[PDB]
């Protein structure tokens, strides 16, 4: 394993292997050598930059309010011996076999495996939404997997409650986030999980914009260009519908034809996925309830969560910005209950 | 599992 990974924690747990490495997280398998448990450990370095720091805090949060079979579980954090020695946050976690993202480009997948894992991601972003929680970075590498196919979502740290930053990636982002300075909405995340599904059925990203202004040339390319004023309503900024207005008038691409072998009731929930408007696009209950899914659909086993009031991510809204100082104590307090 | 559940995976 990397000898260059460090990880400041008790001499019990024994690194195994690296699963991830970013300048926001790195992830490794270890053993925990007293119970033989092996475990999933991701680390942490937060007090460069309050950014850093919000971002961690908000993803132990997420993490410790959910009891959800799709949303990774959280097993503890290791305490620091110290305040003053307090510099990395070691978030241990149940360990999976591996990301969608690995599994999408190393497997063939039948449709019972399209369905099953859309299913589970679908299932997860129903309890979210429920509970007034939007991911914001949905994408096959934030979405475990283990051998007999268990869903899990996970990296929560840009999640937001409705009503210089780390941004999510511009292939899974809806358009309506690229153009206006939309608010947060349900909607953003059901986007994504129509690239997501899309991901699966072509086996590469549906939308791989290298910048901007090509993300959008591609979406439209695909879902057909916005047109007339009633297309127009959903987005604000008077700049935004100009640019708009200045594409090629791209119509609805047909997607079963472009792809005959795709299972047909698929591809109607994707293009249910994929809608320009946000308020017209299918919501995560409606596509568990959708025919594409009827083989793991089961309306008394789809926890729909419960509300969670804006000041849960409270330090986010302060006029004068918190310190890195403010932000330590609050991860810890966090910690230590 | 819970009914009809897909082939486990070589991973
Ligand atoms: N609990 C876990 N079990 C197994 N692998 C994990 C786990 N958590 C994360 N990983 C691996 O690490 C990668 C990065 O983790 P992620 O939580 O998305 O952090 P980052 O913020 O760095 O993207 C994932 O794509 C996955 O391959
Ligand atoms: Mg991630």
């Amino acid at each position: 394993m990397p000898k260059r990974i460090v990880y400041n924690i008790s001499s019990d747990f024994q690194l195994k292997s690296l699963l991830g490495e970013g300048a926001y997280g790195v992830v490794c398998s270890a053993t925990h050598k007293p119970t033989g448990e092996i475990v999933a450990i991701k680390k942490i370095e937060p007090f460069d930059k309050p950014l850093f720091a919000l971002r961690t805090l908000r993803e132990i949060k997420i993490l410790k309010h959910f009891k959800h079979e799709n949303i990774i579980t959280i097993f503890n954090i290791q305490r620091p011996d110290s305040f003053e020695n307090f510099n990395e946050v070691y978030i241990i976690q149940e360990l999976m076999q591996t990301d969608l993202h690995r599994v999408i480009s190393t497997q063939m997948l039948s449709d019972d495996h399209i369905q099953y894992f859309i299913y589970q991601t679908l299932r997860a972003v129903k309890v979210l939404h429920g509970s007034n929680v939007i991911h914001r970075d949905l994408k096959p590498s934030n979405l475990l997997i283990n051998s007999n196919c268990d869903l899990k979502v996970c990296d929560f740290g840009l999640a937001r409650i409705i009503d210089v930053e780390f941004v999510a990636t511009r292939w899974y982002r809806a358009p309506e986030v690229m153009l206006t300075s939309a608010k947060y909405s349900r909607a953003m995340d059901v986007w994504s999980c129509g690239c997501i599904l899309a991901e699966l059925f072509l086996r590469r990203p549906i939308f791989p914009g290298r910048d901007y202004r090509h993300q959008l040339l591609l979406i439209f390319g695909i879902i057909g260009t916005p047109h007339s004023d009633n297309d127009l309503r959903c987005i604000e900024s008077p700049r935004a519908r100009e640019y708009i207005k200045s594409l090629p008038m791209y119509p609805a691409a047909p997607l079963e034809k472009m792809f005959p072998r795709v299972n047909p009731k698929g591809i109607d929930l994707l293009q249910r996925m994929l809608v320009f408007d946000p308020a017209k696009r299918i919501t995560a209950k409606e596509a568990l309830e959708h025919p594409y899914l009827q083989t793991y659909h089961d309306p008394n086993d789809e926890p729909e969560g419960e509300p969670i009031p804006p000041s849960f991510f409270e330090f986010d809204h302060y006029k004068e910005a918190l310190t890195t100082k403010d932000l330590k104590k609050l991860i810890w307090n966090e910690i230590f209950s | 599992k819970r009914g009809n559940i897909p082939k486990p995976l070589n991973l």
